[PDB]
């Protein structure tokens, strides 16, 4: 029983920047839409 | 000089001390997990914020 280690948890945070990722691409998106979509009005 | 038969065998050996232990740190609440799980859970803390 010694410290757990990260390896034992390093695809948490993969999830975990997966899904920062996967945030910012969903909101620019949306932007992207709202944006053309404003200006050709 | 002159030796008689061996009296008694032997070996050359190592002697070690026994580090008592019970000897908690003050952080040591922070073993269970390893330290780069914990230089990582405030880099994401930073990310995710
Ligand atoms: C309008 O449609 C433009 C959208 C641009 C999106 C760019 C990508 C979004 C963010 C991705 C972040 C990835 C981080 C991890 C890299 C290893």
């Amino acid at each position: 029983t010694s410290a757990l280690s990260l390896s034992n948890v390093a695809g948490v945070f993969y999830i975990l920047v997966g899904g920062l990722g996967l945030a910012m691409l969903v909101a620019l998106i949306e932007f992207c839409y709202k944006s053309r979509a404003e200006a050709k009005r | 000089i002159d030796f008689s038969k061996p009296f008694m065998s032997l070996g050359i050996s190592i002697m070690i001390k026994k580090p008592q232990k019970s000897k908690p740190g003050v952080f040591s609440f922070l073993d269970p997990l390893a330290y780069e799980i914990w230089m990582c859970i405030v880099f994401a803390y930073i990310g995710v914020s």
